[PDB]
């Protein structure tokens, strides 16, 4: 949306979309991305970043 | 070209300063243009009186 | 207008129009002016988490 100000300002807003380690589908270069790479598999492990 | 969009916030911002100068002075001109009317037709009425 | 003032005098009244600036569309010297100009109400904002 484009966005006026109220103090005589004017501004572009944008809808931001994340690619980081869960949506990126065949990462080109680190070959780090949802697919081809390895998941751990443990019953009591949480993997955070 | 390849702007990055980082500085096209600021070049928004430049043009729209710049759209706001020009209003501003078409207004005067507006003003003025309706000055040298009124003028006219008073001066037209002294000379006839 | 022509005044002929009551003290045996008389003169030739202007209108005035300023060329700043603000109003002056494309300088033909220094382009200042109208350009290079920014007068920016703000700058380019980013919000982090």
């Amino acid at each position: 949306s484009f966005v006026r100000d109220g103090s005589g300002s004017v501004a572009v807003k944008k809808v931001d979309y994340s690619l980081n380690a869960n949506s990126v589908l065949f990462d080109t270069v680190g070959d780090t991305g949802i697919l081809d790479k390895v998941y751990n598999v443990s019953q009591a492990s949480v993997t955070l970043t | 070209v390849g702007m990055g969009a980082a500085a096209l916030d600021a070049l928004i911002s430049g043009v729209d300063a710049a759209l706001t100068d020009m209003t501003s002075a078409a207004a005067s001109l507006g003003s003025i243009s309706s000055r040298i009317d009124l003028q006219s037709e008073f001066v037209n009425k002294l000379s006839d009186s």
